[PDB]
């Protein structure tokens, strides 16, 4: 019939693994060929958008937070892409759970060739690494790329990857049975979100990065990673009392550091 | 797979045999809606002279010494055009055609105290931007209370009582028409809209668009609109003309069972009877449906759905010449045809003498008919 | 080439812009007319209830 | 039952742009179009047919499948009776997600399901990248029935479907 | 071309139930007149009875 309700998690300061973020596929369409720009500009017949249908992109992953990267950008390897972008590859950021405060970000950027030695941001997307409480986020997602841009990791991002927004939504939910299954409104319902998916399509030139994290498991459980710091059940043993003690001092029983760095130069 | 269609369903084998138990007589102006608490205690009358009256349903049985309102609330202002209890006795939301929309707290009294109303929460429409509410319904979505209620303007918006924000909001297409009548899935899955030129429009409340608009094929006016108490996929709908209820699978829009009491030949758009149905009751009962109508000619009608041929007239005098009902095959469509038979004084009549503009059951001991009329009549029957 | 594409491509936006005025107004005329029904009907019934 | 004998609900999984519309349209409704819309969500028809001279009502169902209308979990596979993994004959990489959707497969479907390999747009001779004996050598490993099958022209679509309707009746 | 013939017919449309409606009120106020006649007139003779 069904598994309990239990929800099982981890702290992400408890979590001491390297973080992975799989690079799926770019769905969507690039910026046609402004052949009036190649007139302006003779190398940019040299470049990825002129020269295939699907140039080889590759994306590159870095982490930040408080607008500030956490570590190295990490690229995906060379996939050769014909007629559809799905890099599939899992990525091992250089940052560990541990590492990663409470508004740390992705900011995913899929780069071009444009002529020698020079890459063009074909678009940028963010998404943060926590979700609205403070979880991991799970699965499989779907982040908006913000075209000729790269990811701004900046907080506030300027290119946040979070009608169709909220149908997808809800048709993820369905898929994953979280909605109730009404099979003669499911196919009448699911038709309409077609219709509007492909005016969309139509009517905006939107690239979507679908992106995906990884599940952490142990004996068949999932456990979301939820953003924890050590010693954050540590509730301080605050009193209210001045019966004496008027005037605390937080450098009340410490070493003297000035001395002992003077110590420690002169002696 | 666990919805009830009645908190409270009528006894077994319940055929109605129509007697008088409540002649109320006071509202100034036509009844608009009858809604009936949902634990049945209480039943409320709404009206075009600007009041809603609460009615004690366990008063009505067998010890009618004074069969009062127990109470009035006549603050909104405007013609009362809907009225709905919120899943217990202590909410009843009303409607004006000013645009008023009020939660009423009514209170639960032990008789040496008098009860009264408390109005809670009110919203007030505006007539450009909004219109007059035309229709509401109120369910319990666990978490939430909506409020669910259909404006002139084409909203049909889901107000949360339990918050003041809205849960949803679904623009209506005007040009479909103007909403007479919605319905709402006792599963909260979908609703159909009905319009004033006969669109019956469905919209998925789980993802909140709308999916199928099928329409009446003369274009007459719905009049009511009722789910259908078996049938997930289809909806009730009471037609302009003929005394025509008929169903509707909303999956392919075809007409699936039509009652028909005019002197038109069935499912016919040549000439429609001035009569419509106004109300209408349906229940499952013991797996063999039921459907309680009445109307502009004033007859409270039972129709058998598994045995049409014993359907019959509960209200109207039996000096009225006597009705069969034929079921047929017209279109592919099984229609119940009701077909025309060619102490003192004589008894009153008990009927209506105005159009019955809704029709209501509750239970308290047995099954009791409500019937309000477009003169302010309401009536008891046992 | 360019500037006549920039004339029709003006010429286009501007009658387009006017379906999207008769739209407004057909959206007015929607909610105006629904009113005028809501009020027939309860008069064709008033009339039937004298 | 007079209506039917046997009910079974089979599922068209597979990349985005297969063919597992096109397949059911030709199967359902025997029609074909090059007007893509991506599927979202869930779809099914209802095809009834003679099989061993018992009544076969098949409920087949098409799923979405880009990545952005997916998701790790997946409802659609339970109470499947028999599952039709669609890949591009001109696409190598839908046959190679073939191994990704058998794993789905093996984790939400049920553990007997019956399973069956479609290489459509087999008519796209030209164009083909995946050979019959590359791809037959894997389906027999795993022992799936194999079917190269074309929407465009009907081309074994309707015994891609029989062949599927005779497993799951052999399995009851 | 064919919107502005839509805007001319539901513009006489709007005019047709408008004046379509003060007949009904008319009739209706008309009728409720009369009504309250035939009720005087009930009520004197249930009063002689
Ligand atoms: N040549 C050829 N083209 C086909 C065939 N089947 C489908 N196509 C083409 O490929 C396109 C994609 O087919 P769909 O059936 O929509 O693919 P799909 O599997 O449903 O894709 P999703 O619905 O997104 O999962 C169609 O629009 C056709 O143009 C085929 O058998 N032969
Ligand atoms: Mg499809």
């Amino acid at each position: 019939m069904g598994e309990a309700e239990k929800f099982h998690y981890i702290y992400s300061c408890d979590l001491d693994i390297n973080v992975q973020l799989k690079i799926g596929s770019l769905e969507g369409k690039r910026e046609q060929k402004s052949y009036k720009a190649v007139l302006e500009d003779p190398m940019l017949k040299f470049s990825g958008l002129y020269q295939e249908t699907c140039s080889d992109l590759y994306v590159t992953c870095q982490v930040f937070a408080e607008g500030k990267p956490l570590a190295l950008p990490v690229r995906t390897s060379y996939k050769a892409f014909s007629t559809r972008w799905n890099w599939n590859e899992w990525l091992k950021l250089p940052v560990k759970y541990p590492d990663l405060p409470r508004n740390a970000q992705v900011a995913l950027t899929i780069w071009d060739v444009y002529g020698p030695g020079k890459a063009v941001p074909v678009g940028g997307t963010t998404v943060s690494l926590f979700g609205k409480y403070g979880m991991f986020r799970q699965g499989m997602h779907d982040l908006k790329v913000w075209p000729n841009v790269e990811a701004d990791g900046s907080e506030p991002t300027k290119t946040p990857g979070r009608q169709m927004s909220r149908l997808a939504k809800l048709t993820k939910a369905h898929r994953q049975g979280h909605m109730v299954k009404v099979d003669w409104l499911d196919r009448l319902t699911f038709r309409e979100i077609e219709m509007i998916n492909e005016s969309e399509k139509r009517s905006s030139n939107f690239m979507y990065l679908m992106v995906e994290f990884r599940c952490v498991k142990c004996d068949d459980k999932e456990y979301g990673i939820v953003y924890y710091e050590k010693d954050g059940d540590e509730s301080s043993p605050i009193l209210t009392s001045f019966e004496l003690v008027k005037v605390p001092d937080p450098q009340m029983s410490m070493e003297n550091l000035v001395e002992s760095k003077h110590h420690k130069l002169a002696r | 797979e666990n919805a009830e269609w009645e908190s409270k369903p009528p006894p077994p084998g319940w055929r109605p045999k129509g007697l008088l138990v409540a002649h109320l007589h006071e509202h100034k102006s036509a009844v608009n809606r009858i809604r009936v608490s949902d634990e049945h205690s209480l039943f409320a009358t709404c009206s075009n002279d600007g009041t809603v009256k609460i009615w004690n349903s366990q008063k009505m049985e067998g010890k009618t010494t004074t069969t009062r309102s127990i109470l009035t609330y006549s603050r909104i202002g405007g013609r009362v055009k809907t009225l709905t209890f919120c899943q217990g006795s202590h909410y009843l939301a009303i409607a004006s055609d000013n645009g008023a929309v009020q939660l009423l707290g009514i209170e639960a009294s032990k008789l040496p105290k008098s009860p009264k109303i408390h109005p809670l929460q009110s919203r007030i429409l505006d007539q450009k931007e909004d219109g007059c509410v035309v229709d509401m319904h109120h369910f319990n979505s666990g978490a939430q209370s909506v409020l669910a209620y259909a404006t002139v303007n084409g909203s049909l918006v889901g107000w949360d009582l339990r918050s003041s924000s809205n849960a949803w909001t679904l623009k209506h297409d005007l040009k479909s028409g103007l909403i007479t009548s919605f319905a709402v899935d006792i599963h909260q899955c979908w609703l159909c809209i009905g319009t004033s030129s006969g669109t019956m429009a469905c919209w998925d409340m789980r993802f909140q668009l709308p999916i199928s608009s099928h329409c009446h094929p003369s274009r007459a006016r719905i009049r009511r609109l009722s789910m259908h108490p078996l049938y997930q996929s289809w909806v009730i709908a009471a037609v302009q003309g003929n005394n025509e209820v008929s169903m509707w699978d909303m999956e392919t829009g075809d007409r699936r069972f039509t009652l028909w009491a005019s002197s038109a030949p069935p499912l016919s758009e040549l000439q429609p009877s001035p009569h419509s149905v106004h109300g209408i009751y349906c229940s499952p009962a013991d797996g063999n449906p039921i459907l309680l109508t009445a109307g502009s000619d004033m007859k409270i009608r039972f129709w058998d759905l598994a045995y049409p041929e014993r359907s019959y007239v509960v209200a109207g005098s039996t000096s009225s010449p006597s009705v069969s009902y034929y079921r047929k095959i017209i279109e592919g469509t099984e229609v119940v045809q009701e077909i025309q038979n060619k102490r003192g004084p004589e008894s009153l009549p008990v009927g209506h003498h105005d159009i019955i503009t809704d029709v209501a059951t509750f239970q308290t001991t047995q099954g009791f008919i409500v019937t309000a009329s477009r003169d302010g009549i309401v009536k008891v029957w046992k | 080439v360019e500037k006549n594409r920039k004339i029709v491509a003006e010429n286009l936006e501007k009658v387009q812009a006017e379906a999207e005025r008769l739209d407004q107004e057909e959206a007015q005329y929607q909610r105006e007319y629904s009113e005028f029904k809501r009020q027939q009907l309860e008069l064709d019934d008033e009339l039937k209830s004298v | 039952n007079p209506e039917y004998d046997y009910l079974f609900k089979l599922l068209l999984i597979g990349d985005s742009g297969v063919g597992k519309s096109c397949l059911l349209l030709r199967f359902a409704d025997d029609t074909y179009t090059e007007s893509y819309i991506s599927t979202i969500g869930v779809d099914f028809k209802i095809r009834t047919i003679e099989l061993d001279g018992k009544t076969i009502k098949l409920q087949i169902w098409d799923t979405a499948g880009l990545e952005r209308f997916r998701t790790i979990t997946s409802s659609y596979y339970r109470g499947a009776h028999g599952i039709i993994v669609v890949y591009d004959v001109t696409d190598q990489e839908s046959f190679n997600n073939v191994k990704q959707w058998l794993q789905e497969i093996d984790r939400y479907a049920s553990e007997n399901v019956n399973k069956l390999l479609v290489g459509n747009k087999c008519d796209l001779t030209t164009k083909k990248v995946v050979d019959y004996t590359t791809a037959k050598e894997f389906a027999d490993s795993l022992g799936i029935p194999f079917l190269e099958t074309s929407a465009k022209n009907a081309t074994n679509v309707e015994q891609s479907f029989m062949t599927m309707a005779a497993e799951i009746k052999k399995r009851m | 071309q064919k919107l502005y013939s839509r805007a001319q017919r539901h513009q006489e449309k709007k005019e047709k139930i408008q004046r379509h409606n003060r007949k009904l009120g008319d009739l209706v106020e008309k009728k409720t007149i009369d009504l309250r006649s035939h009720y005087e007139r009930l009520a004197n003779l249930r009063r002689s009875h």
